[PDB]
Order: structure tokens, then C-alpha cells, then sequence
């Protein structure tokens, strides 16, 4: 009975900014770490970021760290990703997941494009 | 050809995987006999979770029957049907 | 139907290379400072049992493999580096000696 | 380095007799147990018999027991299967192997047929 629902993505020009919002349900959100993954068209899946269940620890990919910033609100059961200073290489569909191998859920992905 | 991080994280995450288990593990009170093969292929909860506070545990279970040879030393043997417990589904849960 | 045949059990059970998920702390015991994500990795290893008391399942041939892994120094940054792991290529039952 | 070469098959009458020989080389034959298996046309594999390394313990299937006799000469590095009182059901290709996984080495297979 899990539902990971994402929103925020779209189009923005180079050196832009975006804030994605994942809305989780169906499990004890507070006890699990969450993560962001993306898939560029024609390319394979790629890991972007993670956050601890407490929210005191954060992890980022080498291709993005310094720019993106992950955060969670356990009281509202939502995950966030503050994406800043975007480049053409970041153009991909962004998925929020608690567990990898589960990218099937509806509205789990959102398209982020750089002009 | 190097294995890519996502394919590691994915394929290493808690999921049912084929695991070979001794019969003497599952049936300790069988000192008198020898079983061939001694080990059997069962689906069990292999892998590792994200956090320290989470443990990979079976959510759903089921039984499976197999033809095993029980041997009684110097007193013949027989092929018989033995049931075994295997896991159809796993999930990471709080360690409590 | 849900019954496995004896010959099929024997073949699948016999000593051979099989996919095995092993922790990194086992393979690299001298890494107490560091935490690794993911902690476990899939490797071809020699699982299974042998015919006789006197035999044991051992690797005749071997080969290494590289994987993209993260190493996390507590409160001192992390890094998606690379690590090589030993995986057994071909297994065979041999005398215990 | 391994080789297992089998011979002594062919056609035979009902209630007849045959003796198979599996020439072994490329490994320590004396240390391992050995076995015979067979495949009937249009059916899966079937286990026939095993023999221990010393030759002190023999094992047979529920079908063949009493009629079939397994044996070995550790010095000459050969495995034997004495097949007696053969029936229509015994028609198959007979394979000899230490490892039950690895089959189909040039020598292993030999076709045994029970005539009408």
C-alpha cells in the first residue's frame, strides 16, 4: 500500500533553480532513509542523493554535490530536493524512492529539462 | 566492464535469493541418518538494508517439497519427500 | 505442482559457483573508521555441499571484479570510489587433507 | 584435464546382459565417489547408482536395485556397471560422472537399447 508522489519539475534555463517535492505514504516514513534517482533519455539509471531517517545525515553524488540540497519533514511525510545552478547534463526524469528497484509507482517520476 | 553504483545498490538490496542450506540446520534431531544431498536450494532473505536500525526480514512465507535420499548406514536407504520452508517476499523493518 | 525431483535437487545442490551477498566488513576487516554503502555486494562464490565426508567445496579457479562503492568517513565527507572483490570462477570438491 | 570415456553399450534382448566401462583420467579417481545416470527418449534425467571412493558402500535406485551391480577398480581407474535382466523401461543413454552437473563429455554417453 505504498505511494510515492512527486511534483515540482518542468523547464528552466541554464543557471536556474527548482524545488522537487515527494509525498510519501503507506509506511512508517520516519524510520526509513529516502533517496533521489534520475534517468536521462538513452542513458541508464543514476543515483543522486540520500537522507537519513532522523534527517541529521545527507549524502550526494559527485556530479551534483554543492548544488543540490536534500531535506525531509517527518511531521508531514515529505521529501525535498533543492536543485540550484542547473546544467544540460542534469536533464532527466527525477524519481523519489524509499527503496530502489521500485520505480513502478504512479506519479513517482517528474521531468526536469534544461534548455 | 565495471559494475555501476545503482546496479550494485539495486542488486544488493534485501530480496529473496537462492540460498543453499544444510538439512541438519533445518532438521537437527536426525543424528542417526545421513541425507544426500545434505544441502538444498531454497529462496531465503539475502541482502542488506539502508540504515543501521533496519533489518531484512521475511514478510511472506511458504513451504516446498523435495525428493531427498535418507541413508541409514549399512541398512539401506530410500528416496522420500521432505518439506522445507522458503521465503516468497522480504522487507526491511525496524530492529526494535 | 510443487515437488522437486531428486536429480534436479542433486544437480542444483552440488558444489558450484553461486551468487552470494557478502558484507564488506568481512572482506576488508581493517576499515573500522569507515562505513560503506551499500554494506553488502553480490559475488560469485563456492556454495553447495559435496558427495562424501572426506570432500569439501573449494575454488579451483578465481577472478577479481570491480564495483562502484561509497565509503563514508563519519562526519568527514564521503566518496563514491571503486573497490575490487574476489569472486570464485569454478568450484570443485577436493580432499580435506 | 578431465576425461571420462564409456563403452560396452548397444542392442540387447529382454532378460539379457551388458557391462559398461567408464575409463577415467585427469583427476584423483580414488578420492571421489562415482555414479551412473541415464536419460530415456522424451524424458528427464534419472539417477541410477553411486559407489563410494573405497568401494565399501554401493547405492542403487528403487527401479534397478537387485538387477544392477556397480563396481570400480581404483588401480586401473575405471567404473563398471553390470546390467542384468534388462526390460523395455531400461532403454536410455547412460552417462558416468563424478560431478552430477557437468555431463556430455565425448566419452560419457553410450546408447543402450532393449530389443523387441
Amino acid at each position: 500500500e505504498v505511494q510515492l508522489l512527486v511534483s515540482g519539475g518542468g523547464l528552466v534555463q541554464p543557471g536556474g533553480s527548482l524545488r522537487l517535492s515527494c509525498a510519501a505514504s503507506g509506511f512508517t516514513f520516519k524510520a526509513y532513509p529516502m533517496m533521489w534517482v534520475r534517468q536521462a533519455p538513452g542513458k541508464g539509471l543514476e543515483w543522486v542523493s540520500e537522507i537519513s531517517p532522523s534527517g541529521s545525515y545527507t549524502y550526494y553524488a559527485d556530479s551534483v554535490k554543492g548544488r543540490f540540497t536534500i531535506s525531509r519533514d517527518n511531521s508531514k511525510n515529505t521529501l525535498y530536493l533543492q536543485m540550484n545552478s542547473l546544467r544540460a547534463e542534469d536533464t532527466a526524469v527525477y524519481y523519489c524512492a524509499k527503496d530502489p528497484r521500485k520505480l513502478d509507482y504512479w506519479g513517482q517520476g517528474t521531468l526536469v529539462t534544461v534548455s | 566492464e565495471v559494475v555501476k553504483f545503482m546496479d550494485v545498490y539495486q542488486r544488493s538490496y534485501c530480496h529473496p535469493i537462492e540460498t543453499l542450506v544444510d538439512i541438519f540446520q533445518e532438521y537437527p534431531d536426525e543424528i542417526e541418518y545421513i541425507f544426500k544431498p545434505s544441502c538444498v536450494p531454497l529462496m531465503r532473505c539475502g541482502g542488506c538494508c539502508n540504515d543501521e536500525g533496519l533489518e531484512c526480514v521475511p514478510t511472506e512465507e511458504s513451504n516446498i517439497t523435495m525428493q531427498i535420499m535418507r541413508i541409514k548406514p549399512h541398512q539401506g536407504q530410500h528416496i522420500g519427500e521432505m518439506s522445507f520452508l522458503q521465503h516468497n517476499k522480504c522487507e526491511c523493518r525496524p530492529k526494535k
